[PDB]
This record gives C-alpha cells, structure tokens and sequence, in this order.
RNA sequence: UCGA
C-alpha cells in the first residue's frame, strides 16, 4: 500500500493519493476477485 | 599528469602523436631502434624540458622515449596552447636543439676514454645523479653509457675496469661513484652542456 | 545560431537578477529578424549588455554595420535591481530549419546552440479566381500573397523562388586530376609532397621548374621517380 | 556419441555416494575475515574444486 | 482572453479539499497540534492505551 | 524441508520473513521453474525492441530498422567488415571505435548497409497466438529510433501504432537464414494457417479508398 | 484551476500586500501586515520519474496582488490552469496511409517553435568503497585513456557543470585494485615485447549508458571524514551527477487527448507537405477519422468545433460535465467564427475560389449544402457543419469534400521512444542459468519464451530455433566459438549442451534423481565432458 | 548476507539474483580477444629466425606450459647462458621495432 | 517476395527441403569462395556500393538463383560426403 | 524433428554438375 | 550538387525519365506542374 | 631580405643573437670548429626552415652558419611574431629536431663507405643538387663531406676513389655524379630524413 | 503498480 509517488505532473500525484485500491495486505487478491468485487456498485454512486 | 616507471616507455615509434608531453620530474631519453637491434640515444629530456615534439608538426611519432627513473609528465594538447605556453616551448626548444647539437659535438669529440668521462660528468647534472659517503654517485648501466658515447657495452665496460685500476671511478649495481672530478674532467677536455 | 551568456553555463541554468530562465530567453532570441546588408556578410555577433530595473528590448544590442533589427521592440528579458545581461549571439545565414543538435555551432565553451529557424518566409497562400479575354472564358487569375519576417522582400522571395524553380527546370537538359598518396610513388615523395601543400598531380603540374625544385624535400633523386610518374600516366 | 535417449531411475546410496567427491563435515560456508570458503563446508575448495 | 463558460447548474459548494483523504486522516492519526490532555481516544493515543 | 519446502507443515522461512524458502521442487515446477523459465524458453542475444510505426512505403517484405539497432546487433559483423575495409586494424581497434558514440563515422554506416545485404531479421509480437506472431522481413536502415512495420502484417499481429512494442531477432547461420527468408518470410505467409483465407489482405484506409 | 490549487505545486499570495521583488529563483512580497515573505522557487528539479518539476514567475515587480492571487506558475501550469498539452490546429483526414491504424501525422512546424518540448532530469550514482584489495578512489588519474577522454573531468575526477556528455563518455572516474591472477604466457610475452608493466589499479569508471546522454546540470559529492555526511559501512564516497535533456518531439512518441483517442507519430512532414487552409494556414495534427466511429468517443468532434470557433474568435470556453454548451451555441459560434473567416477575405478584395467551387459542387452532391445558394452561404453551411475546404500542400489541388479542422488539446505522455529503444549483441549473464539478463537497466536481451517457441516449431524452422535455445544463450563453449566465427567470416559452428540442462541435471541429482543422457546402443553419454565423475 | 530469491515487484515473476551478472566465466569477446592475441603473435614471431622463435616460445611458455630458463634453453640448444640471453634481448628488440612500424599488436595492450 | 519462390517450391515435394538445399549449397560457396559457382559472369548477383557494382556478399541469393537456373543437382545418397568434399577440395582449394 | 530438422528432407546432398562429373570419373576408374 | 537525369525510352510510345538527387520536396514540386501541362498544354492533332 | 654567395656565412659564433632567420633559397649548413681544427657539420637547413634559434633563448649565436649555395634569406624580429608566426616556428624546430636527430642516428651507422653513400643521396634531396646529360650530379667537396660524415678528408677521397673505380660514382671539380643510384641504396641500407 |  506504500508505492512510489506518481508525480510526472501534478494531477497525477494528485490522484495517486485520491486512490482506492482493493488489493495489498488485509485484502483481496488477484484470484480471489471475482466478478461481484470488481463490478460497478449502484451505490457507487457519488462515492466511487 | 603521468608517472612512469624505469625503463617504462612513454611512447613508440610510428604510433600517432596525439599528445605533447612536458617532463616534470626524472631524467627520460630519446631514442632510435634500428633493424639490427643496435639502441642507439639521440638525446636527453631533462625536467622542463617538451618532448614528443612530432604531435606538432606531424600524425606520428619518429623516436622513442624512455624513462631513465622514476619521471612524472605532464600531458598537453598542442592546439590548446596560448601566446605564452608556445613561447615557453619555442625557447625550450631552442634549449634542447643547443643541447642536442652540443651532444653531436660531444659524439665525434675525442677518445672513447674521453667521452666516457664526459657522459659521466655530464650525468652528475642530471636527476640520474645523487650522493652518499662514497662521493657522488650516478645511477647507469654499461649498456646506456655504450648507446650515449657511440660505442658498444664491451669496450665501455673495458675502460671503465682501466678507471677502477687508476682509482677513477668505481662501480656495481648499475650505480657509478665519480670519485676524481678533476681527473675525469682532465680526460673529458671539454665539458657537455647540462643546460 | 548561437548564445553565451556570461557567467552561465548551460540552457537549463537560470540567471540571478533576472525573471526569465535561459530557456525562454533564448526562446525569445527564436523570434529575432536579423537582416544583413552586405549580401557577402554569412556570420555576424551581436552584443549586448543592460543592468538595473530595465525590460531589455532588441534596441539594446550594440549597433552593427550592414546589420538591421526588423523587430527593435521584442522583448528579451526583465532585469531586477542588481539583475546583470551580458551576452553574445551568433547569429548566421542559412536555408531551412536546422537543428540545435545538427549545426552543434560553438563561438566559445560556455556558448549554448540555438535551433536555426532560417526561413524568412513566415506564410505564402494563393488564389485562383475566374476572368475572360472577351472571346475566351473560364480564363485563370492568379495572386499571390506573401507574409515574410522584413529581412527580405516578398518580391525578393518571389523572384529568388523563381529562380530556383527555374534552376531546377534546366536539370531535364542532359539525357542518359588523382591524388599522389594513391599514385603509388615513393615513400619520400609521398611525405614530402603531401606535407609540402599539396596532393594531387594537378598542383604537381602546377609547381613549375621554380617550385619543384624549391621544395626542401625535392631534389634530383625525387625528380626522378616524378618524371617517371609522368611517364607513366603523360 | 550422440545423445538419442535420456533415462531416469532411483539412485542407490551407493550411486549418490559415487557422485560425491567428498562429505560436507560442517555448516560453515565461507570465512567472515579471509572470504575464502570454509575446510569441510559447503563451498569447501577440497570437494567442489579450485575457485 | 476572453472566456466563456456554459451551463446553467448552480453549485452550492465548491469542490471539497482534494487531499483531504489523505491529510485529514493523518492528522486524526497523530493529534500533533492537539494537547496532550485534550486528546481522543484514537490513532498513536488509542494505540498506546 | 530441504527437498520439498511447504509439503508437508508449515513452511519454513528465514528469521524475520514470512517469505517461504526456496527448495529443489520449487525450483524445478512451476512459471519460473526451471522447466518453463529457462529450458522451454531462454533468454537471447543479438536480440532488441522498439516502438512500431507505420510504414506505408515499405514492401510487403521489409521493414524499417533502426540504423543503431541494426548497429547493435550486427555488432560482430559489422566488425569483421570494419577489418575487410580499411576503417580499423582489426576487430579489437573497430570495438574500441564502436564504444564511444562520438568515434562513429560515417563509413561504418555504409559498412553496415554492406553488412546487412540480403539478410533479414525476425520481428515478434506479444502475445504471439499463432506463427504469424513472428515474421521475416528485409531491414531498410532508417534514421530514427522508431521500427517501421508494413501496414498488411498488422491484422496477423493484431498490432496497431497506439504505442504498441515490438521485438527484432538476428538469425545467425546460412541455415537459419535460409529458414527465415524461404519458410518465415511475411510475403510467402498470405494466408491464414487456420482458414485457408487470406490474412495479408487490404484493410482500413485501403478498403476506404478503393 | 482547483486542481492546480490543491495540488501545491503553484504558488499563491497569502494575503493582500504589494510584490517587492520578482526572480527565477525567488519572489518577495509585502503584505498588508508589513511583514516582508520571501517565496524561494523550485528551479529544474528531478521528479520520481525523471519529469523536470519548476516554478515560473508570472507577476512583476511593483504589482498589487490580492489573498489567493497567483505569484508564481507550478510545472505543467499556464497563468493558474492546468496545462497537460498544447492547443493543436488538427485536420481530420486519411493521409498517404501515415494515419493507420490509429498513427498520427504531425508538422515539423511543432519542432521549429518548441511545441512539445519536455526537459527530462536522469540521476546517476556511484560509490568507492574500501576493499579487503585497497580503497577504490574516485580520480582523474584513469589507467590507459587519453586526454580527449578526460577532457570534461575536473581535478578529482568529477565531469564538469554545463558539459555535453553522450554514450561512452565518463560521469565520474573511479579506479579499483585489480584482483590478484596469473597472467597468461600471451601476456608475459606481450609485456616482454612492450616493456610496460601491468598496471595495479583497474579503470571501474562511471559511463553514459547507450541511448542516453545530455547536459551535466549539478553535481553532488559526500566523503568520509566531513562535516555533515556519514555513508553506510565501508563506504568512503558517494557522487552524484544530474543529467537533463531537452527532448524534441519526434517519431515513435506517444500522443493522446482527453477523450481516449491515443497514437504514435509516425511521420513530420515539412511544412510544404502539409495540408492548409485557403488563407495559408497549414494544420499541425492529422487525425484518422476511422478511430472515432469504432471507439464511439465524439467528445474530440465537438472539442475540435468548438475549437475552430474559438481558433478564429480568439477565446477560450468552459464546458462542464454533463451540463455543457451544446449543438446550437456551437452553430452560433461557429457562424461568429465565419464572419472573421470570410468576410475579412472579402473586405481584402478577393472573392471564392475555382478550387472552392468545385469542393462546394461535389459536397451539394453530397448533400452537404443546399443547392442554389451562394458560394458565400455554403461555405458558411459547410463552416456550421465544423468543416472547411483544405488544400493539399503537395499538388496545390484541394481535397475533393470538405473536411473537419479545428482547435484539438492534445498531450504528449511518458512513452517515449528514446526510453525504449533497445539493443543487444553480447552482454551480462545471469549466475545459475548463464542465460543474458532482463531489462534495458542490465543491457539485457529479449526472453524468448514458450510461445515464441511453438512459433518457429510450426514455422518448421529448427536451426533458428536451434540458435535461440543454444548460441545465443547458455551455450558457452557455442557462443564463445560463434562470437569469434563471425568475427573471423566464418560460418557458426555446431552448437552443443545448453548450461540450463546440466543445471536440471545436477539439481535432479540432488534429489535424489539419476538421470542419464544415452546413445543409440544405450551407452552413457558424458554432457560433462571429463568434469563431473571421479 | 540476502537472499537471491528475494522478491522483485508486487508479482512474483522476478527475483533479485536474476538482475545480478556472471563476472568469473569470460565473455566471448575475451576469448576472441586471447585467441586473436595468440594468432597475431605467431604471425609476429614468424619473422623472426627459427632458433630465436623457439627460444622466446621456450622462456615465455607458450610451449609446454612452462617457462624455462636462460640456463635451460640453453642446454637444449647447447649453448652458454649469456649467448643465449643475448639473441634472447635482440629478438625482443626486433619485435620492438617491427611492432613500431606494423602496430599490429599495439591495440592488444588493452 | 524472393524472386521465383513459387518455382522453386516446385522444384521440391517439401519446402524445407527446398531450405535445406539452399543452406547447404550457400555453406559450400562460402567454404570455397564462390569459386565453384555454375552461374555465368553475366548471371552474378550484384550490390550497389558507392564505389558501384560489386559481387553480392550474400550466399543465399547466389544458392537460389543457381537453383533457378538448373544446373545443380539435389537429391539424398548421391555421393558419399568425404569423397564430395575432397573432389570439391581438389577441383576449388582453399 | 520438425521442418528442416525432419529427418525426411535432412539428409538432403547438393552437387554441381561440374563436380558431380569428376567424382563420377574418379567412381568408375577405380 | 547538380542532379543526374537518365532517360530510358522504349519505341516513340513509352519513356521513362528519372532525376536525382534531388533536395526534399521538389520531387513533388517538379512533378505537378510538369504532369499537368504534358495532359493539357502539348499541342496535338484531333477528329 | 639579403643573398648571400657560397662559403659566406650569415653569423658567427659569439656574436649578439639579435636576429632570427629563415632560409628562402639554397642550403645552409649549422657547424661548430672544434679545438683539433676539425670542423664539423652539426646540421643542414634547407629552404623554409627557421635558424639562428639563438635569438629565442638566449643573448649570442652559439654556433656558426654557412652558406653552402648562393643563398636568400629573410630576417626577422622574434618579439614581433604573431600567433600563426609562432606556430610555424614550432612546427619547423620540431622538423629539424626530427631531421637532426635522424642526422645524429646517420653519423653513427655503418661504415664510411656507408656513411658517405647515404649522405651523397640525402644531399641529392638538396639544392646542392642538379642534373645533366651525364645524369644526377651533387657540388660538394671531400672536406664537406667529411665534415658530414665523421671523418676526415683523405679516408672520403680515398672511398670516393674506391666508387669511383667500381663505376658508381665519377668526380671532378667539387662535381660528383651519381651513376648507379641502386647500388648507392643498398650501401646506405636506410635513407636519412630530407623532409 | 505500470505499457501493449
Ligand atoms: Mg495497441
């Protein structure tokens, strides 16, 4: 969850740190995702 | 700046001269080798003295130079140089022609006993000299005397033993003691310039 | 063609007193109008030197002969209070558009390249409208508009344009002296010849019998192998 | 000769220990000081060969 | 220049602090500027209790 | 452990990780095991990559290269040709030369467009899905750092110039080239192994204009 | 401009107060309070990824600023606005088959005034440590080069501020103590021959990687034994040398808009090729208009609308989400836009074209305008259609229908070319394996694998793929004997074992495994010819 | 010490010793350059005279493996040591010379 | 396309046969120097050069070209290799 | 065992006429 | 330097006419106008 | 600008180095006289080259110069020279530092005959050099020969005699021709630098 | 985490 700041300009970093991932330790990895975590939430809404 | 070790050489013949080099400490020498093995020395770099001359007038150098001790140089690029560094070298050059032609003089200048004696005397000015208890010293082998007084180790090595038979001079190691200065200078005549 | 200016180094510095980088000055220097005129003038430096609370405009450079600034009013730089500009340019003659990194041209070490813009001709566009000779119609009328920079005329551009137009229409016309290195002479006289100013059997022939025989090198033993030479080949 | 076929089997203690130039004694692997590989160790000159 | 800007819906607030995701939650995190005594129970302070 | 580490229990690892240690079976099985990583497939020289550009003027069978790709992988025949024409003393001299940027002449250019005559280089494209994901073709030498790909070739690739890389390979022996310009060459491959229909065929902007 | 704002990188006036001073490398202001604030400005800064992050000024000495007011513009900003491009005057056309594919055509005009220009820092490192041989030592002293080859480097070694370095040349100069060996017979008769003594120290030097190269613009240097600097155990010195390069856009770089549509340049026409407006005016982009119906993204058509009518009425727009300017608005525009397009012309005393009457007649042909009106009013239908007559700079002929040109904000992204453009002829090989590495950073070769493989198996090539799996990787003796082949015009010879195979063998082994290569007659055949068997 | 199956990136598809380089095993540009070396010496040593070939070939190993002495190479041409250090000296002045003029084995100095 | 590719796949029931053949003969030009080549003066492949035309460096071509003129023979068991390769050493040495 | 490598087309021997002609005499006068 | 002009002609029905080297762009820029005017301006003979 | 005629010198040894010379036309030799009264030939300029280096160092020539041909040489002011002056300066000295060096090695290879051989065709390289129906001829007398080839007059007429019965040289009145230019080569062995 |  710790990574290299993407700072090639500064939207970039700015969204580097608006970033939501579902990955890394605690969570979710690439084959335990299936298709109902990846899918776009009605309640998305607004928030993602 | 470059250091080079005894005997180590500091260019060849033929190979491109690309670089002018300026003696700052030892005694290095300028030499041709011919076909038949015979080495034969043209003249003597003393420290402030340039070499390599042939990087400013040609592609290649003609010669080859020898270190004669532990010598440092200094690297110089020919096309760089102002007003005051060619000045520098015109006159260190001219220094180096009186001294080279001097050397031609000293070549065809009496007996070998007598150019002998006069290339020993002439060492004691060079870094090639130093001094202990024994007297002053200079540091050269037979062969180099041979390719200095336009003779072969041999007969150089024959009169050098009829010096130490008449209390002269003295020897080993490569390492010649000047113990008679006026001697050796009587059997000279006349002197080689050092400068 | 080029920039130095002094007590900087490259074009990614920046200068002290001054509100513009290196980068967008010489940007601005893009934009100079140099016009020579002495038609044999291919190279001149311009200085320049301002201080104090000043925006430095193309008037401020050292007056040259022959030379004119089209566009006295372009702004260079804003120098502060203490702010010091002292440069030089090169500025050359040339056709196209040539590269910073393709001309690589250095009036000293500190001196930084500038892409070459050399076309004068900023905009060319035109017309083509209808006209008659009373009996025949659909005729064509032809105008040309030219925008250039003011270093040279738009009828001067035109008829240079001409011109090489012209030159290059007389290409359809036609349907479809050795150097002595090679010549194989001798060693002596390869060096000597060579060393001596010249190359070729052309200036051979050239150095007459108050030439040849003048060269140090030269003497009986190379007239020789020359004559020879020209024995062979006549 | 040519390589036309490649075979594998068990192998014996006797075959492992007809493979071996030597018994590796110690857990040591290369000297903390010299570097140099440790005598009856893993990286032992002795066994593997000259480094 | 001249700049000319379309629409008709009005926006009763502005854009939040983009990096208050980030910044907020730090500061909660640590109670730097907050003193010791004042302090929530939370982040370093809950950690430690 | 040693054997099979994570077979049976829980793996063992190293103080202060909970990374499992790596033992034989690991090593052996798996996508970067021995079999698949380094025995089913290698790692190559005299190989490279770039950026692929269209190449309208190109002919079905080449394809712009690259002149200090072409220099880099040509290298040692390059240096041989160096040796034939006067350019070094020998191959030794030609790589002390080649070393520096700035030593580089412009006879060696020519040197290379000797070098190259006839011969021609593999380009690739991943995912390569079928044998068409690797094709011959002649390298024309161009300035730029770009590799420029025949437009027909790029339904076979599936490639397209939206940033898409790919990778160039130089067969080395009189055999493997004999392979590459009779059974690889893109000209002689004009229809699709799986079909019998045409695979090099006109698309896009050629359709439009026709 | 929010985005501008929470991102930082810009500076802002704290509060109202008058401008004291304005440099490149610093701005002081004067506020209300009298308090006198310096703002110091990040000047050509390395980023994470090699972009150039500096502060521009963009107020004046003596200028009345208010709380929240811009003083000076962060990286990728224009006067408070975020700036990821440039504003681009494209056509929408085919051309010459340059446009495949999704390639894009771009004017040499671009490079001529620095549109698309980035500077891009790259930072090199290089350490001398002690060793148990003796301490490596970073100097000017360099075993075997020439002067020509010093020349940029300074008395401790270090190459100077503002020098051009390219491939091969030296950074930072470093010597270490050359590992004790034997030198071969060769050798003793070489340095016999030469009368010059093996040097002790080895030439371990810093140099330019292939490809890479520019202006040295700082130079760092830590020893031991300063004030201020302690480096990790063993370590004597650490210098760093920062290279920046101005990059000029050019073919094989990636371009790409807002709305998805992304290509390479593939070809820079000269001006004269280029395709132009009646007036003069050549375009900058050519864009393939067959990547817009398949993507289904027409946010770029309207961009490149609304783009003409502001290119021509000299303004800029902002259209929010959803909530936008839409078709009718853009026609009015559009027709504003026509009467600077046009009747300036007229005024000029030049009236339509040949060239314009016959695109005006093939595009009522194409229903494009209404027939019976005015050359005049069908350009202007044609002009709210957002399309105008070009003519093609090559034959001087127009194009036969008219086409979509406008104002399109195009950026330039961190692919480029120069970055991955890579070659490899002979290089580092791995330990185990004794295949070439990964990575341009190692000089590394491309992986051949499975696929590949199942490639050149169905080609029915064998001694190519023979080539892959042996000479040009783990075959030692057969790279070695192949190198030198063709370095000496022969053929490559046989290949023979790859390395890999003995290392499953040997691994195999130690689990326990016999495996055993055998001849037809089932004879044990030795792979480790005379090493591995007591 | 670290690991060599030390992870690189989030994936597991790369390890650290795969990034590390083999320096002991020569690359094929050393051994082209020693077999170069060796021929490009026999061709120089072809001009020099039999005798005085297989007496540098003799001292400086290149045969047998094993450098042999003044005194031991004379023996095997029966003849005393100062001779033979003598046409010993003089052969490797001729391979100075012809070195100076040819500058064949000048870019084998490294 | 390589000049007579269709014509030369039929000379052959396999087209790597057809490589094969092309391979080997351009080893044996190589070995011999081009010496041993069945095409005529007139029918040698060229390359432009600065200087101008040149023989064709690459064997390949020459190999195909003299199998589109007929005058090499292929085939399997046709000779035994030592005594091809000595009666090719003592018609074209090395 | 595949394409050039099948041990079909492998074995496959090339010979000009020229030489073909000179080992046939060298054949039939042993 | 001045360009090569070669011209290889087959019968009086058919020609070609090659030209180079030539400086970029005036390959186009020689071949349009030449290949108008030899459509349009030779003059000829008509039923 | 001055001509000077044959056996005029242009300065002597001792005298004030006020003045520095370039050879235009004809040959110049550098000598030095020895206390026996032998004079010997130090070294050859030749047209183009710079000489009366003296004057760039030091405060007097240090040895004589002397005419061998009618010769043409210009004067001129050594504080006076510009940059490009200087570096011709340079490039000449280091020549005749090549030339006399490569002098040097002549005077002590070979024998007389050899010795004699090589300098009669390195002066054919000269203009003391010229060429008649008889063939290529040189004007040198014995005594500057001998004064060129370290030795004295009557060995050089006795050697001369000698080529001149084996029919590769005649003599007469200072003039010898060189009929077997050939057989002189292989007596030399190797030429001497002309250039 | 990227690129295709
Ligand atoms: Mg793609």
């Amino acid at each position: 969850l710790s990574q290299f700041k993407d700072e090639t300009n500064p939207l970039s970093s700015l969204r580097h740190k608006r970033r939501i991932s579902a990955l890394g330790p605690g969570g979710l990895t690439r084959e335990r995702a299936g298709f109902d975590v990846r899918d776009v939430h009605r309640t998305h809404y607004g928030r993602i | 700046m470059k250091r080079f070790a005894r005997k180590e050489t500091i260019y060849l013949r033929g190979e491109e001269a690309r670089t002018l080099y300026r003696l700052e400490e030892g005694l290095v020498r300028v030499v041709e080798l011919l076909p038949d093995g015979r080495l034969i020395t043209l003249r003597h770099v003393l420290p402030g003295d340039y070499f390599g001359e042939e990087a400013l007038e040609g592609k290649a150098y003609r010669y080859t130079a020898e270190a004669m001790t532990e010598a440092v140089v200094q690297g110089l690029e020919p096309r760089a140089m102002d007003h005051e560094a060619l000045h520098r070298v015109a006159r260190n050059l001219a220094r180096q022609m009186r001294r080279v032609q001097a050397y031609e003089a000293h070549l065809q200048t009496g007996e070998l006993r007598a150019r002998i004696a006069r290339y020993l005397l002439f060492l004691a000015d060079t870094p090639l000299s130093a001094r202990d208890r024994q007297g002053i010293y200079v540091t050269v082998s037979h062969e180099e005397i041979a390719d200095a007084t336009a003779s072969i180790r041999e007969s150089v090595s024959k009169v050098l033993a009829d010096l130490r038979r008449e209390g002269l001079i003295a020897t080993a190691y490569r390492r010649v003691y000047l113990l008679d200065l006026a001697a050796l200078e009587r059997e000279a005549g006349s002197a080689l310039e050092a400068a | 063609t080029s920039v130095y200016i002094e007590d900087v180094l490259h074009e990614f510095s920046t200068i002290p007193g001054v509100k513009e980088d290196v980068v967008e000055i010489i940007l601005n220097l893009k934009e100079l109008v140099v016009r020579f005129l002495n038609p044999s003038l291919q190279t001149v430096t311009l200085l320049l030197k301002a201080e104090g609370p000043k925006e430095v405009k193309a008037r401020d450079f050292l007056p040259v002969a022959d030379v004119e600034i089209m566009n006295p009013d372009l702004h260079i730089a804003t120098l502060e209070e203490g702010g010091r500009l002292n440069m030089e340019v090169r500025v050359d003659r040339g056709v196209g558009y040539v590269p910073a990194e393709k001309h690589g041209i250095k009036d000293r070490i500190n001196a930084i390249p500038v892409d070459a813009v050399f076309s004068p001709v900023r905009r060319v566009a035109f017309q083509v409208e209808d006209t008659r000779l009373g009996q025949r119609t659909d005729l064509d009328k032809l105008t040309l508009r030219i925008w250039t920079d003011g270093s040279v005329t738009p009828l001067e551009a035109l008829n240079q344009a001409v011109e090489i137009l012209r030159e290059h229409l007389t290409y359809f016309s036609n349907p479809q002296d050795l150097p002595l290195e090679e010549l194989g002479l001798s060693t002596r006289v390869l060096h000597s010849l060579k060393e001596e100013g010249i190359e070729s059997v052309r200036a051979l022939l050239a150095l007459n019998l108050k030439d040849l025989k003048n060269i140090p090198g030269i003497g009986e033993r190379s007239l020789e192998e020359i004559k020879e030479a020209l024995e062979k080949k006549g | 000769k040519e390589v036309r076929k490649v075979r594998i089997a068990l192998a014996s203690p006797e075959k492992i220990r007809s493979w071996s130039y030597g018994e590796v004694e110690k857990p040591e692997t290369i000297n903390y000081r010299t570097l140099k590989p440790e005598r009856d160790g893993l990286f032992d000159e002795r066994i593997f060969g000259p480094i | 220049m001249e700049i000319k800007r379309f629409g008709r819906i009005r926006e009763v607030i502005p854009l939040p602090p983009l990096t208050e995701i980030q910044v907020e939650s730090y500061r909660r995190a640590l109670q730097a500027d907050v003193p010791p005594e004042k302090r929530e129970n939370v982040g370093i302070q809950a950690a430690f209790r | 452990a040693l054997l099979d580490n994570g077979r049976r229990g829980a793996p063992v690892t190293n103080p202060g990780s909970d990374r499992p240690l790596r033992s034989l079976t690991d090593i052996l099985s798996g996508k970067q095991g021995r079999f698949r990583q380094n025995l089913l497939g290698k790692r190559v020289d005299y190989s490279g990559r770039s950026v692929i550009v269209v190449g309208p003027q190109l002919k079905l069978h080449q394809c712009g290269l690259p002149k200090r790709m072409a220099l880099e992988l040509f290298k040692p025949f390059l240096l041989k040709k160096m040796e034939e024409k006067g350019i070094a003393p020998n191959v030794k001299a030609a790589r002390r030369m080649l070393e520096r940027q700035r030593d580089i002449k412009d006879e060696v250019w020519d040197a290379l467009e000797e070098v190259i005559h006839g011969k021609v280089v593999l380009l690739n494209r991943a995912p390569t899905l079928h044998r068409l994901g690797i094709q011959a073709f002649q390298p024309v030498l161009v300035e730029g750092q770009s590799i420029q790909l025949h437009p027909l070739v790029c339904e076979a690739f599936n490639a397209d110039f939206d940033g898409d890389q790919m990778a160039v390979h130089v067969p080395l022996s009189s055999f493997a080239q004999a392979e590459a310009r009779i059974q690889m060459l893109s000209a002689h491959n004009l229809l699709s192994p799986a079909s019998g229909e045409p695979l090099a065929k006109p698309s896009r902007d050629i359709i439009l204009g026709l | 401009e929010r985005v501008v704002r929470d991102s930082l990188a810009a500076l802002y006036a704290e509060e109202d107060g008058e401008v004291a001073k304005v440099d490149g490398n610093r701005i002081v202001v004067r506020y209300e309070d009298g308090r006198l604030v310096e703002y110091p400005l990040r000047r050509f800064y390395r980023s994470n990824q090699g972009t150039a992050l500096d502060q521009r000024p963009r107020v004046v000495v003596g200028q009345r600023v208010r709380k929240g007011d811009l003083l000076a513009d962060g990286p990728a900003s224009e006067n408070g606005f975020l700036a990821l491009g440039q504003n681009v005057l494209v056509a929408i056309m085919p051309f010459d088959g340059y446009n495949f594919e999704d390639a894009i055509v771009i004017s040499e005009e671009l490079l001529k005034r620095d549109f698309y220009t980035s500077i891009h820092i790259e930072r090199y490192e290089i350490e001398a440590r002690d060793t148990k041989l003796g301490p490596e030592r970073i100097t000017r002293d360099i075993p075997h080069l020439s002067e020509a080859a010093l020349r940029d480097l300074d008395e401790e070694g270090v190459v100077r501020i503002g020098a051009e370095v390219k491939p091969g040349d030296i950074l930072v100069g470093r010597t270490s103590f050359k590992g004790e060996s034997e030198p071969t017979p060769e050798e003793r008769l070489l340095r016999s021959i030469f009368g010059e003594k093996a040097r002790d120290v080895k030439d371990t030097s810093l140099r330019v990687p292939p490809g890479e190269g520019g202006i040295v613009v700082r130079t760092v240097r830590l020893r031991r034994g300063d004030p201020g600097v302690e480096l990790k155990p063993g370590v004597r010195e650490v210098v760093r040398v920062y290279v920046a390069q101005k990059r000029k856009l050019q073919v094989g770089d990636k371009l790409a808009n807002r709305h998805g549509n992304k290509g390479v340049v593939a070809k820079i026409l000269p001006v004269e090729d280029m395709p132009h407006l009646p007036d003069g005016t050549p375009v900058d982009v050519i864009l393939n208009p067959l990547g817009v119906p398949s993507r289904m993204n027409l946010g770029q058509i309207l961009e490149t609308h609304l783009g003409l009518a502001g290119y021509f009425l000299g303004q800029r727009y902002i259209s929010p989400i959803f909530d936008g300017a839409k078709e009718p608005e853009i026609k009015e525009l559009l027709a504003q836009a026509f009467e600077v397009y046009f009747g300036k012309r007229k005024g000029e005393g030049f009236g339509v074209d040949k060239r314009e009457v016959e695109v005006l007649r093939r595009a009522e042909k194409l229903g494009l305008v209404t027939p019976g009106k005015t050359p005049e009013e069908q350009l202007k239908e044609l002009f709210l259609q957002g399309k105008v007559v070009l003519y093609d700079g090559r034959t001087g002929e127009p194009i036969e229908g008219p086409i979509v040109v406008g104002q399109m904000f195009i950026m330039k992204l961190y692919h480029m070319v120069e970055d991955k453009m890579h070659a490899r002829s002979t290089g580092p090989y791995s330990l185990i394996t004794q295949q070439p590495l990964g990575g341009k950073a190692q000089f590394g070769g491309q992986r051949f694998g499975e696929m590949e493989v199942w490639a050149l198996e169905a080609y029915g090539a064998a001694h190519t793929l023979q080539e892959m799996l042996t000479l040009k990787s783990d075959d030692i003796e057969g790279r070695n004997a192949a190198y030198e082949a063709i370095i000496k015009g022969e053929d490559v010879p046989e290949p023979s074992v790859p390395e890999s195979f003995r290392v499953l063998v040997k691994e195999l082994q130690a689990l326990a495994l016999d495996v055993q290569t055998l001849d037809e007659k089932d004879n044990p055949v030795d792979i480790f010819e005379g090493l591995a068997s007591k | 010490p670290v690991s060599l199956e030390t992870p690189i990136g989030d994936e597991k598809d790369s390890f650290y010793g795969d990034f590390i380089p083999d320096e002991h095993l020569p690359s094929p540009v050393d051994a082209a350059t020693q077999s170069l070396l060796s021929e490009e010496l026999e061709k120089a040593l072809s001009k020099l005279s039999e005798r005085e070939a297989m007496v540098l070939k003799l001292r400086k190993g290149l045969i047998d493996g094993r450098e042999h002495t003044l005194e031991e190479v004379g023996a095997f041409f029966g003849v005393t040591r100062e001779r033979i250090r003598q046409i010993e000296n003089k052969a490797l002045r001729k391979l100075k010379y012809h070195e100076s003029r040819t500058r064949k084995l000048r870019d084998f100095l490294d | 396309a390589e000049p007579g590719i269709d014509k030369l796949f039929g000379m052959v029931d396999s087209k790597y046969r057809l490589t094969v053949v092309v391979a080997k003969r351009a080893q044996q030009l190589l070995r011999h120097g081009f010496k041993n080549t069945v095409l005529e003066p007139e029918e040698r492949p060229k390359m432009q050069t600065l200087e101008g035309l040149f023989d064709d460096p690459n064997a390949v071509t020459w190999a195909m070209k003299e199998l589109l003129t007929g005058r090499l023979v292929f085939g399997e068991n046709l000779v035994p290799e030592d005594r091809l390769q000595k009666e090719m050493e003592r018609l074209y040495p090395v | 065992p595949a394409g050039t490598g099948s041990d079909f087309v492998r074995f496959t021997q090339v010979v000009d006429q020229k030489t073909l002609k000179a080992i046939e005499e060298a054949r039939k006068e042993a | 330097k001045a360009p090569v002009f070669t011209v290889r002609t087959q019968g009086r029905e058919y020609g070609e006419f090659v030209l180079e080297p030539l400086e970029r762009g005036f390959g186009v820029t020689l071949g349009n106008p030449l290949r108008r005017i030899l459509l349009s301006s030779i003059p000829g003979t008509a039923v």
